[PDB]
């Protein structure tokens, strides 16, 4: 149970210091700036006082129980630091402090984690650059100092490149419940990280950064991302998905080579989406966070152009995604302002002349109509056109259809169009700067609607 | 129990069953085999021979033996009683002075194959995931191609059949020149039940359903080869 | 011979008016904003003057030897106009207007090509939205008023989405030498074009969307393209890549997928599934020479860019091998002890930006390091403007072209430092996976650069 | 000239050449196949089976087998004709090897186009296939080759030793000069070709004309 350890009640971080470049510093700052409401306890030989909070010694010290010790000191240290800490009754220890496995200290890493245990203490890495709860307000990690605030959890292995992404989540407007980074994973590992956020009401979305999972764990780990994902889509980053990149991927952990083929039947098995490349875990994690799944294969595209709605067409075919031809009610509707020359096979062309106007009552449409289950909205700038003027006609479209129906939007242009995916994505609606990337976002929806539906069978009576 | 084909093995020190051993065991489980028997004298090599049906196959069954055709004590296309007496004698005598301090069990009877399409069943344990189970198509196709599919045990029907489908090989299954479609089913059966096999049997290390011969309707495993650990 | 298409002394506009919502007006806006520093003759039947300009009512009147007729006016009045140009002199007729062969009306577009070749006139389109030349500041289109200047030619058989591309462009500083729209291909098409650029020495890269070619046209486009594969990369967007999708984009008939691409390898044409994927390659061929070698390095402060870098290079059969030890001890001068050296060069997280100058530097002087591909992870010891500007100041001092992309992957501040290398035209993108598709692409280029040399070996 | 099979096929009206005279003209092209013998009666079948050697093969030749003797082929030749004919065809036996499948097609864009694979389920059921444009330079053709996902079969596996590769190069390359040159040839399939360790023969060819 990790309730107390993504909303304790007081946190210790021990390797504090006036220095502001130590590590433990710099958590003790996140920690303040991004407005932790519990007790926050700096541990510290000397100081008796560090960023206006009173300052202890040691955690045994505290007049307080400490649900959480954050601990940056050196590895040699740590060990003494575990058994204060376990003197003092705290439940998880928070190990930034690298040296361990990682360098070939296994001997130190595994002792950690058995004097842990004889406390009943949980642990968390070591090596590890923290974690962030954003519904309890807590940012205990020397990363970003903030998040956009979301249903997304973020569990990393990677350190360098987790506290990297950590940052581009903003740029890419994708909103946060969570990060967590696990480095060495010696205990607590992914298995209870999901089974924590399959009871979180805050988090919809789980997208892993997966280097590897320890022999013996693999069963447990299928059995319980299976019954996540029957409610919460799972995407998987997975590190060395290559032949060659896993042998590589073996030495920074210092462990062996997983087998590929698999670790893909697991994640089959598991109804987990696997992503090649950050981009695409980002686009995906973008559409499945801010849409439902659709309830049907009916997908209409809707475009201003046959060459955008040509490579959509073609992306979604790759993605064993087939357009079938509109309800006629919806060409009936579209009718009433679209020229002649148009095409309603699916894509439906309202033309290069399309007008702002179009792309409102074109979307309002579709959405309104029972026999339309998803939509993807292209468009080509055009000085016909404004992008912003389009971007607020879907918004409009959206809200008035009054229902939540997936949608994409694909936008292709110069800086107006930047600014108009840019305003979408602030609005939480999936935009995107090119027709193939709004359409392989649509079909990441359509494959985690499949992926559940392969769990469902699988559990079958 | 068919587990005591497992304990017998171990308690002898064997780190693998006999042919026939591993037949009963995989038969045991509702895995369909070519149909065999174990002939302690010539009488029943030919009481069996009967039994199975001719043509039968007649192969020495002893620990000790590991290339029976090379050792001679391989006699193929049995068709009569006077044949069956024939090779029963033949095999004492050739496998008797070609490995003299042999310890015969017995000589195995095994029935004739039809041909068809030929499918490989594997079982391996990874060290992540525990036991699972591979399939793929004979022939070059696994050999050569290395063409296989892999679920982690136990499988269920959604996890079989869509290995199944998901090989590249799969047309193969569903008719072709001078080929009519297999029994899908039964290859879908053969799969969860080989699970079922490496779940529940921790001493199993490794098994190797190969060949494996599917038919329009059911299949018949050839041959079979368990690993214990 | 385009070379009076490209660079004409004269330019009339037919269809423009006082109107500016006319295609005709807008072209001839785009045209002067731009900078023609050539004649331009507005043509309409009322007006004495537009935009400044003396304008006619034909272009006959026009006291000067016309190269080229921008005609926006209806279907039914093209025919009238073509007459006009023939009878005028005029080399080339681009037709704006849409209408033809694309509604059915096949007659009507091969009476204009037959009756623009009476004449000795060349037809660019119908169905287009015009052209730009940038080395002539010719803008004579109704898209966008300006773009970044470069040597990359785009080439669009579509028209909105080309028009919408066109604009893309600045936003991922891309510069252009050129913009063509060919829309129905009745007359001039990719082989004529591939073969002026071919000669163009502001030209250096090839961008291509592409539907489809005409019946016959095949060979002639396979011996061209091959020729301008030896020395300039070409990118093709193919669209109906898919079976199904080749049925609708054919709404004359469906093309062979399978021998479209085998067309395309035999050309040493490199075909992108996206647009994005066009760009981001077209960005790294414009801005790089092709690699000499296959001895390439990444660089990395951690192994988790690193390791996503290996499996994209290897989903490009691209395979690293160990560093040279020269460069092995250079680095060692200043990295821990707990830093891989099995390439990629894990310099770790705790490297600050210096260390990113001193190991570019150190890996482009290395004469057995073939290329480059630079991989960063903001973190908190390191400013990422700060690790931008060592790896430009390393590109200089290394005083070599040697190829060289960079991933950068964290916040507004990466985004700004990314945009900053693009600028400098050093090919940055915000993530190692698109940094080392880019660089594949390079990769690509010298492959298919290679086949075509073989196929025409004597 | 071998043209002269085109012309005629083409002034009797035919839309296809007959085996033989495909087999004739894939020759004068030097693509080596399996030797055959046109008989008109019994006297030049029995003549010509004894000529090349035993056993042949005989099937009907008409717009519209594992012999040994002239005592065994007499009853094949009239159960034959039993079972408006040009003629029998007397073929050569060929040893067991690779199949392989030689194609010729025209594509509206980009003309005359070579096509490769193995024989069997390869092509005709997973339809594993390679095209290039002709005319076929050596780097074409070998690049095809090893394109295939059927590949390795040509590089030695259980019971087969590697074949010869060239030999198919050069054949795809000849394969593509007939198309580039005969514009009347509309189609062209090289099936079953077979290919040894030295060497490939056609064992069955068909022309289409147009
Ligand atoms: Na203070
Ligand atoms: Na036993």
């Amino acid at each position: 149970d990790l309730e107390r350890l993504f909303n304790p009640s007081a946190i210790a971080v021990v390797g504090a210091s006036k220095d502001p470049s130590k590590i433990g510093s710099q958590i003790l700052r996140n920690l303040l700036s991004y407005g932790f409401k519990g007790k926050v306890y700096p541990i510290n030989p000397t100081a008796d006082e560090l960023m206006g909070l009173k300052c202890y010694p040691k955690v045994s010290d505290v007049p307080d129980k400490v649900d959480v010790a954050v601990i940056s000191v050196p590895s040699d240290k740590v060990l003494g630091v575990i058994d204060d800490c376990g003197k003092a009754g705290v439940k998880f220890a928070v190990v930034i402090t690298s040296g361990f496995k990682e360098v070939g200290n296994e001997e130190l890493e595994e002792e950690l984690v058995r004097r842990a245990h004889s406390y009943g203490m949980r642990v968390l890495g070591p090596n590890i650059f923290g974690y962030l709860y954003a519904p309890a307000r807590l940012n205990a990690t020397f990363g970003p100092k903030d998040v956009l605030s979301g249903n997304v959890a973020f569990i990393s292995q990677s350190g360098a490149l987790g506290i990297a992404l950590m940052g581009y989540t903003v740029v890419e407007n994708i909103g946060i419940s969570s990060i967590v980074s696990v480095g060495n994973k010696a205990d607590l590992d992914d298995v209870d990280l999901l089974d924590f956020f399959d009871k979180d009401p805050n988090t919809g979305v789980i997208m892993i950064y997966l280097e590897g999972i320890a022999p013996g764990r693999g069963r447990m780990f299928i059995d319980v991302a299976s019954r996540v994902s029957l409610r919460k889509p799972i995407i998987v980053i997975k590190a060395g998905r290559t032949e060659v990149g896993a042998r590589a991927a073996a030495s920074h952990t210092g462990s062996i080579a997983g087998s590929v083929a698999i670790y893909e039947s697991a994640f089959k098995q598991s109804g987990i989406l696997m992503a090649k490349s950050v981009e695409d875990a980002f686009d995906w994690t973008k559409a499945l966070s801010w849409n439902p799944i659709p309830e049907g294969e009916r997908l209409i595209v809707l475009t201003n152009g046959g060459g955008a709605g040509v490579q959509s067409t073609d992306t979604f075919a790759d993605n064993g995604i087939y357009l079938s031809k509109p309800p006629e009610s919806l060409i009936q509707e579209i009718k009433k302002f679209v020229p002649p020359f148009a095409s309603f096979a699916n894509p439906i062309d309202i033309t290069g002349m399309a007008p702002d106007d179009w792309y409102y009552m074109g979307t309002l449409a579709a959405l309104k109509n029972p026999d339309v289950d998803a939509l993807t909205v292209l468009y080509c700038q055009t000085a016909v056109t404004t992008p912003i003027g389009v971007a607020k006609g879907i918004v409009d479209a959206i809200k008035e259809a009054g229902n939540s129906k997936p949608v994409t939007v694909g936008m292709v242009g110069g800086p107006e169009v930047a600014e108009a995916v840019s305003f979408l994505n602030k609005q939480r609606i999936a935009a995107y700067p090119t027709p193939e990337r709004a359409s392989s976002a649509m079909s990441a929806l359509y494959a985690y609607a499949r992926a559940r539906s392969y769990v469902m069978k699988s559990l079958a009576v | 129990s068919s587990r005591d084909l497992l304990l017998k093995a171990k308690e002898n020190g064997r780190k693998s069953l006999l042919e026939h051993e591993a037949k009963y065991f995989i038969s045991s489980y509702g895995i369909p085999v070519t149909n065999i028997r174990l002939a302690k004298s010539e009488e029943e090599a030919v009481n069996f021979s009967r039994e199975i049906g001719f043509p039968v196959v007649l192969k020495i069954v002893s620990p000790q033996v590991v290339h029976k055709s090379d050792v001679g004590g391989v006699k193929v296309n049995l068709r009569s009683e006077e044949e069956v007496r024939k090779a029963y004698r033949e095999i004492i005598e050739n496998v008797k002075r070609n490995v003299p301090n042999a310890e015969i069990e017995g000589i195995l009877v095994q029935e004739f194959a039809p041909p068809g399409v030929e499918l490989i069943i594997g079982l391996l344990r990874d060290p992540q995931f525990g036991p699972t189970v591979m399939f793929g198509l004979g022939g070059v196709f696994v050999e050569l191609f290395r063409d296989v599919s892999f679920r982690v045990a136990p499988l269920s029907e959604q996890d079989a059949e869509s290995m199944i489908k998901e090989v590249k090989a799969y047309k193969l299954l569903t008719g072709f020149r001078g080929m009519e479609p297999v029994d899908i089913e039964a290859i879908k059966d053969a799969l969860i039940r080989a699970g079922r096999i490496g779940v529940e049997n921790e001493e199993i290390a490794e098994m190797d359903l190969n060949p494996v011969i599917a038919y329009p309707k059911g299949i018949k495993v050839v041959d079979a080869r368990i690993i214990l650990r």
